[PDB]
């Protein structure tokens, strides 16, 4: 019944590094069992390779490992500090694939590490494909008619006998990753090929359509005593055939009788009694036909999920938390329920009072060539939540809470153009990422509920509140700001509708909007979630905005207050990053004595977690919301900095209608961020900033460029032009003007300023060259070549900026090393996506002591006066979603497209990038054949790097005029053909095999273009590749390193720190 | 614009929308949890003289049907929601549900917060009523009405829901495919349970006639010794609305069961009646249960279950006599939910194990029953 005692210490497998289909919500996850874990008594123990994470905080844990998630290093720990147990229900996929490695290479058998929360045979039966169809069967609930394939040829015969179109589902793989919807045989071997490859297990289950039905999802906890509860029920928006991490989903589920509702309760429960999940949560996905009430089994995830955090947000009911402790020996009966001050138990079904909305994030306007149809494979890269009472008024405040620069239903296309009805029904019937916004289209175009349903397969109880809505913005178009009475206006922010909609609409600012809400007093309410319907009383102030009669905000008088503003759904560049930075403000400052308010609205998040702050409103970050909230909370003061892009862009706004701003201010935030304005300071400093222009006309760049000098950095999405002819082409295909420094080291550095001081957190040097993003690239603190003099020119640099542009907390600045001369490329006032990397690395919790700086604490009053400087090497590495999107060109260059980093940790720099480089899941060998291609810049250095590959025994390949170089210096690689060039090509050889690792670098669009063939085998066929030559030096150093040979704790990192 | 007003004897007043039938309703306000199942929830006879509140905003997302249906008509006094949807979408609608209340007779108002509502009797406790829905709705008028109800302390509704003559019942449980079968043929069903109408709902009889129970149906005043003369195999006490405490003919009835062996089994009206007759003393909670995610422990098995409440008053457990052990307790408020006489063969629980709407982890109180039954008969 209660805690298991022959029991200790667990060790907790980590997610890794944030990648689409597998994000942040394995942060949260993972943080609550710490948190559940160690309240409970237990030694824990745990590995994250991914930095950015509260879970890997020290203070979070006993024995923190950042350290690259392989069962080889993960036995180095085990090994290490011997735990009793494993639960590897809270790292996501990759947590369940290690704890089955590690079964499998018998290590938990070796160490007698018993299996908590989800036996490993349980989850092999809910992870292959195969065991869990015939496990349906055998509870005699309804599967899709389907086949189990392990090779190509078994794959056809399958299709052969389901037809197309069929979906295909690896086993062993979540988010739809190595898996698709085939509408013909090519794209069959295509998809086919991709997840019999991704799968663990080589393994496929095709099936038959069943695109168009209803898809509903339903979150359950079972405990030992075989208590059994549902969470939450959810039910997407849109239908099978778009992965439910694609889709708008809502909890509670709308559309299904009692009766109906019953069954897929039962059938629930009796699948997890089945897959012998007996110790936590799990989610059960189903189909219905909405025609006749049919209901189908599709799949089971033994673990915490995406879904399940979205339920803990929704219901306030800590699924993680729970299953933890579940894990250890408690039931759920003898848990107290969270939010409703631990009076009622955790064994009970919640009820809500709202409704509840999630919207995708996508960034297909990252990834050009990527095809940008939703389906069964997630492309999402993040998700935001809503409440409201009603599913209008939750679903308003989604779309206006998911950062796009939505205020709501904004059009897509022109009420004039006549091809608008063409276009509308295009993107309706296969849906994009702007589906939801085209729907609307739809509606003032003339379509009706039954031609969109036709055409889309959303419940028309959706689409009908969707076209009421588009029906009430034609009436406020008419009738204009001069019928937006009282009454009225009302009625629409009862339906959610923005002030910046409504604006737009009646054609006046939004800030007129405002004023007359405020004139009619027409204000939200703010409703607390509790689990219960309102049920039972809360003490917990998890608080959402409505526009009802009773406000539940119940505001203290008492304190002092600070509130952080989140950063809202994560997109690339925009990550988990900022939240950890959101997360540490309202930590240390709560720590410190004030009343800390959180607002933000991502589900997958630890900001959004109750636990995080005194105070929660789960609202979109605009500025609607957010001097609603100020009004009523009249904080001591407001922190704008900490949230990436989203706050940042309020700040000034925020100041203009008198919110009280702590830190850097919103004025100093804009000479930072206007490149005009930028570009005085430096001068003011008399720094050194790349030449620079602003072209208006072509012709006026075409001159402008003689004068700054080529290469140039055209940035209006970036580019490198290298040529005159360049230019022209440029724009035509198409503003500023910089020169480009062509072979330069990027560097950042992270600092803090309170006006008497600065504190440089970490200088990193980046290794490969500006010209990568640095979000793209991966970095060392310390420097690995810089000189120290050169470092101290940047110190100092940092330091008049600072003090120059008047930073109070946090600020990162960008330079670029070129013939040992330091070059400014930016300065970002506010807290950088390095913070927890540096922070990790140096055992100083930056955002908590700029936080404090903010808050007014002093850097000399907290004790935090000298820059840190490790005595081993830490090194970051990131994770690009190339492989999701394989129309893209795997290509490093000036814009950011990585999802995620991990981070490294080494007696030397070979040692820390071995380990970030395994860590990142790169597939490099030790030895085989490599496969040299650079261009001419590269020519050079080119055989430094060919001779070091020699030495490791590796054999060589080389194009054409590599080879020449390679001839004349000495080295005699095989020669190996173009595509052009004839057969056999590289193309060939990649597809066979014979490489294992590949260095390809190129230069000139043009050049680009062609060489596209080979990244593009080369991630296909998972080979290891470098596309720059700092990268496949440093590839080349870890050679010589061995990441699975030691392991380091955290707080051991932290110890030897003096 | 189709205004309705919901007043409470305290002065509370929630102006919204009518969206039933246009008139007034007076009874006790009550809120209900259920996520799903309003149609189920408004037609049981135990809300009769109740004015239920659905704390989930949106009511009605599926129509009706008659599938549905927990009894002949809806018991509800009135309606109060937050959200009635533009339109129902399921395929088992055959109704709307405005047109449904509207049809059925019944006051209903749509657009008030419930959850202020819900928030108030719940810190308050229950609280009379009063919904007026038409051209100009009288305030003053609706709170006096609120304020003339009686109340349901000490009020027999059991009486006034009761069928008039006894009645024969041999029909089954719903299935997705086959909907609601047709009636069994008596000589297919071996046990004959004599069911005592004080209100039931249509499934506990269908539940019972799928454990091979044939049934008679009678009214509440049905006399023991008519009852005895039919020479059951074991005899059904169902849930029902009001206050049990004025049923002095059931209770009497029922002692008179107690000192024979037929089993007896009862369902809240049924479970509270049972204990009355035992000696127990019942009490008028302060809002009650209703919903369907109340936890509730079988205390002889340490275990939870999930389940479906709709009642107002409860067993004080403190005042029981030896002769009944304690079988159930509810997680959320640790109020009595089951007990069973340790002398004779009747037991009952509080909440409602024919769930309809609601999870169905109690059927199994049921099986108990047929146990009974079948060992009485060995007899
Ligand atoms: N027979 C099917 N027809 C159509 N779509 C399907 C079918 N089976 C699954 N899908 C779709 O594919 C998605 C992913 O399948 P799922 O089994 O959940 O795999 P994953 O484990 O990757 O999340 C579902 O959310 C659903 O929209
Ligand atoms: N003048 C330049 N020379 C070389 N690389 C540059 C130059 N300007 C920018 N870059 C490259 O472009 C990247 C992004 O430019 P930056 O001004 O920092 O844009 P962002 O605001 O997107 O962070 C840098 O990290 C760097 O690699
Ligand atoms: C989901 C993340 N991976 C599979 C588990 C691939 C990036 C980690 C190895
Ligand atoms: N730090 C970026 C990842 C490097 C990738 N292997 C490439 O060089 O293209
Ligand atoms: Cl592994
Ligand atoms: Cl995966
Ligand atoms: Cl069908
Ligand atoms: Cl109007
Ligand atoms: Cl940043
Ligand atoms: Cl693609
Ligand atoms: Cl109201
Ligand atoms: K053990
Ligand atoms: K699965
Ligand atoms: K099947
Ligand atoms: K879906
Ligand atoms: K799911
Ligand atoms: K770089
Ligand atoms: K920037
Ligand atoms: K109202
Ligand atoms: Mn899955
Ligand atoms: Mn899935
Ligand atoms: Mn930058």
């Amino acid at each position: 019944m209660p805690k298991r005692t022959d029991i200790k210490s667990i060790l907790i497998l980590g997610a890794g590094p944030i990648v689409i289909g597998q994000a942040c919500e394995f942060d949260y996850s993972g943080a609550q069992a710490c948190k559940a874990l160690r309240e409970e008594g237990y030694r824990v123990i745990n590995v994250n390779s991914n930095p950015a994470t509260i879970m890997t905080d020290p203070e979070m844990a006993d024995a923190t490992y950042i350290e690259p998630i392989h069962w080889e290093v993960v036995r180095k720990i085990i090994e290490k500090e011997r735990p009793d147990a494993v639960l590897p229900t809270m790292g996501g996929q990759t947590a369940l694939n290690c704890a089955l490695e590690l079964e499998r290479q018998g290590v938990l058998e070796e160490f007698g590490v018993t299996m908590i929360g989800a036996t490993a045979d349980a989850i092999d039966k809910a992870e292959d494909r195969r065991r869990f169809d015939v496990a349906m069967k055998k509870i005699g609930l309804e599967t899709a008619r389907s086949g189990i394939a392990h090779t190509m040829e078994e794959a056809l015969a399958v299709a052969a006998d389901v037809g197309f179109p069929c979906i295909i589902r690896p086993s062993f793989t979540m988010g739809g990753s190595g898996g698709g919807i085939a509408y013909n045989r090519e794209e069959f071997e295509e998809i086919c090929a991709r997840g019999l490859d991704l799968s663990p297990t080589k393994e496929l289950l095709i099936d038959e359509s069943l695109i168009g039905w209803k898809e509903y999802e339903m979150e359950v906890v079972r405990d030992k005593n075989d208590n059994c509860i549902i969470v939450c029920s959810i039910e997407n928006f849109d239908a099978m055939g778009i992965h439910t991490g694609d889709s708008i989903t809502v909890a509670p589920a709308q559309t299904l009788t009692d009766k109906e509702y019953q069954i897929m309760r039962n059938a629930s429960m009796a699948v997890l009694r089945e897959i012998g999940v007996e110790t936590g949560g799990s989610n059960v996905q189903f189909a219905v036909n909405p025609k006749n009430g049919r209901l189908i089994v599709i799949e089971m995830n033994p673990r915490v999920s995406r879904s399940s955090a979205l339920a803990s947000k929704a219901t306030g009911f800590p699924i993680a938390k729970v299953a933890a402790k579940l894990a250890v020996g408690y039931t759920l009966d003898e848990l107290m329920n969270d939010i409703t001050g631990g009076r009622t138990p955790a064994s009970f079904e919640p009820s809500i009072d709202y409704v509840v909305t999630k919207i995708p994030r996508f960034n297909f306007e990252k990834f050009a060539g990527a095809n940008d149809r939703l389906t069964t494979q997630m492309k999402s890269v993040g998700e935001v939540m809503a409440i409201g009472r009603t599913q209008q008024e939750s679903l308003q405040k989604a779309l206006r809470g998911l950062e796009v620069g939505a205020t709501g239903f904004d059009p897509k296309v022109s009420l004039d153009d006549p091809e608008a009805l063409t276009k509308i029904r295009r993107e309706l019937k296969d849906a994009g990422a702007d589906r939801i916004w085209y729907i609307a289209d739809a509606f003032r175009a003339g379509l009706s509920v039954d031609g969109v349903f036709n055409l889309t397969n959303i419940d028309r109880w959706f689409l009908v509140q969707i076209e009421e809505l588009v029906r009430l913005e034609e009436k406020v178009a008419e009738v204009g700001i001069t019928g937006l009475n009282a009454d009225f206006l009302r009625q629409l922010k009862r339906k959610g509708f923005a002030d910046a909609r409504l604006a737009k609409l009646a054609g006046v600012r939004e800030a007129e909007i405002r004023k007359l809400r405020d004139q009619y007093d027409l204000h939200p309410v703010y409703k607390r979630v509790d689990t219960c319907a309102a049920e039972f009383a809360t003490d917990t102030a998890y608080m959402y905005s409505t526009y009802e009669e009773e406000c539940e905000a119940n505001p203290s008088t008492d304190r002092e207050k600070i509130m952080v503003l989140g950063g809202g759904p994560n997109r690339i560049g925009q990550g988990i990053e900022f939240d950890y930075c959101c997360v540490h403000a309202s930590l240390a400052l709560r720590e410190d004595g004030y009343e800390t308010i959180m607002v933000n609205c991502n589900p997958e998040t630890v900001s959004t977690d109750y636990d995080t702050s005194d105070r929660l409103y789960f609202e979109p970050v605009t500025l609607e919301d957010v001097l609603e909230i100020v009004r009523i909370e009249k904080p001591k003061g407001v922190i704008v900095q900490y949230g990436g892009q989203t706050p940042l862009k309020l700040a000034r706004a925020l100041e203009a209608a008198g919110v009280p701003v702590i830190g850097t201010s919103p004025d100093a935030i804009d000479r930072a961020e206007d490149r005009e304005r930028f570009q005085h300071a430096v001068e003011r400093l008399k720094l050194k900033q790349p030449a620079n222009a602003t072209v208006t006309a072509i012709e006026m760049a075409v001159e402008k460029a003689k004068e700054i000098g080529y290469p140039l950095v055209v940035r209006a999405a970036m580019e490198i032009v290298y040529d005159e002819a360049d230019l022209r082409r440029y724009f035509q295909t198409a503003v500023l003007l910089d020169h480009f420094l062509d072979d330069a080291v990027e560097v950042d550095v992270d600092a803090i300023c309170d006006g008497e001081m600065v504190l440089i957190g970490g200088i990193m040097e980046h290794i490969e060259q500006a010209g990568v993003h640095s979000g793209d690239s991966a970095c060392s603190l310390p420097a690995y070549t810089l000189s120290q003099e050169i470092q101290d020119v940047m110190r100092q640099q940092v330091q008049k900026l600072a003090f120059e542009l008047q930073v109070r907390g946090l600020m990162n600045v960008q330079f670029a090393v070129k013939n040992n001369e330091v070059y400014l490329i930016e300065v970002n006032p506010r807290a950088a996506r390095t913070v927890p990397f540096v922070s990790k690395a140096t055992g100083v919790p930056l955002a908590k002591v700029a936080a404090r700086v903010m808050a007014g604490k002093s850097l000399a009053e907290q004790g935090v006066t000298k820059e840190v400087i490790p005595p081993y090497y830490s090194v970051k590495e990131v994770v690009l979603p190339f492989n999701k999107f394989p129309g893209v060109d795997p290509l490093l260059g000036p814009e950011m497209r990585s999802t995620g980093e991990v981070m490294g940790v080494g007696r030397t720099f070979a040692e820390a990038f071995a380990k970030a480089q395994l860590g990142s899941n790169s597939t490099m060998k030790k030895h085989g054949r490599a496969l040299l291609s650079v261009r001419e810049g590269d020519k050079e250095r080119v055989v430094d790097l060919a001779a070091k590959l020699l030495k490791q025994g590796f054999e060589l390949d080389a194009t054409h005029g590599t080879a020449i170089v390679l001839g004349e210096a000495g080295i005699n690689p095989r020669l190996v053909n173009k595509v052009h060039e004839g057969r056999p090509h590289i193309q060939d050889r990649i597809k066979n095999g014979e490489y294992t690792y590949i260095i390809n670098t190129t230069s000139g669009r043009r050049a680009i273009e062609d060489s596209r063939v080979i990244r593009r085998s080369a991630l296909q066929y998972k080979v290891h590749y470098d596309t720059t030559l700092n990268g496949g030096f440093a590839t080349a150093m870890a050679l010589n390193a061995d990441a699975t040979e030691k392991v380091i704790s955290v707080q051991e990192m932290h110890a030897q720190i003096k | 614009i189709k205004s309705a007003l919901l007043v409470l004897e305290d002065g509370t007043q929630f102006h919204g929308r009518a969206i039933g039938a246009t008139g007034s309703a007076v009874g006790e306000v009550v809120f209900n949890t259920s996520m799903t199942g309003y149609q189920e929830i408004l037609t049981d006879p135990s809300y009769s003289r109740q004015i239920v509140t659905l704390t989930y905003p949106h009511i009605g997302n599926v129509g009706t049907n008659d599938a549905d249906e927990e009894s002949s008509q809806v018991h509800a006094q009135g309606l109060v929601i937050r959200d009635l949807p533009l339109i129902a979408s399921n395929f088992r609608n055959t109704e709307d549900l405005s047109s449904y209340l509207k049809r059925h007779n019944i006051v209903a108002i749509a657009d008030i917060d419930t959850r202020k509502l819900t928030r108030l009797l719940r810190e308050k406790g229950a609280q009379n009523g009063c919904i007026i829905a038409g051209d100009n709705p009288d305030a003053a008028l609706a709170l006096e009405k609120a304020r003339a109800f009686p109340g349901l302390n000490g009020m027999d509704l059991a009486k006034e829901v009761t069928t008039a003559e006894a009645y024969s019942w041999t029909q089954g449980s719903w299935t997705l495919t086959g909907g609601l079968p047709q009636a069994k043929k008596e000589d297919e069903l071996p046990f004959h349970v004599v069911a005592y109408d004080f209100g039931a709902k249509r499934n506990i009889l269908r539940m019972l006639v799928d454990r091979g129970c044939r049934l008679t149906i009678v009214p509440a005043q049905t006399s023991a010794e008519d009852v005895l003369k039919m020479n059951p195999d074991g005899i059904f006490l169902s849930n029902g609305p009001g206050d049990p405490a004025p049923c002095d003919y059931a209770i009497t009835a029922i002692q008179k069961f107690l000192e024979t062996d037929i089993p007896v089994f009862g369902i809240c009206l049924g479970h509270q009646l049972l204990a009355l007759a035992s000696g127990a003393k019942t009490v008028k909670m302060k809002f009650g249960h209703h919903g369907g995610n109340h936890p509730v422990k079988d205390v002889e098995k340490n275990v939870v279950m999930i389940t479906a409440q709709n009642h107002g008053f409860a067993v004080d457990e403190a005042t029981l006599p030896a002769n009944l052990r304690v079988t159930h307790k509810s997680l959320f408020d640790g109020t009595l939910q089951g007990i069973h006489r340790t002398d004779k063969p009747a037991f009952s629980f509080q909440g409602n194990p024919e769930a309809s709407p609601g999870p169905h982890d109690a059927a199994p109180l049921f099986d108990h029953f047929i146990e009974l039954i079948e060992q009485y008969r060995k007899t």
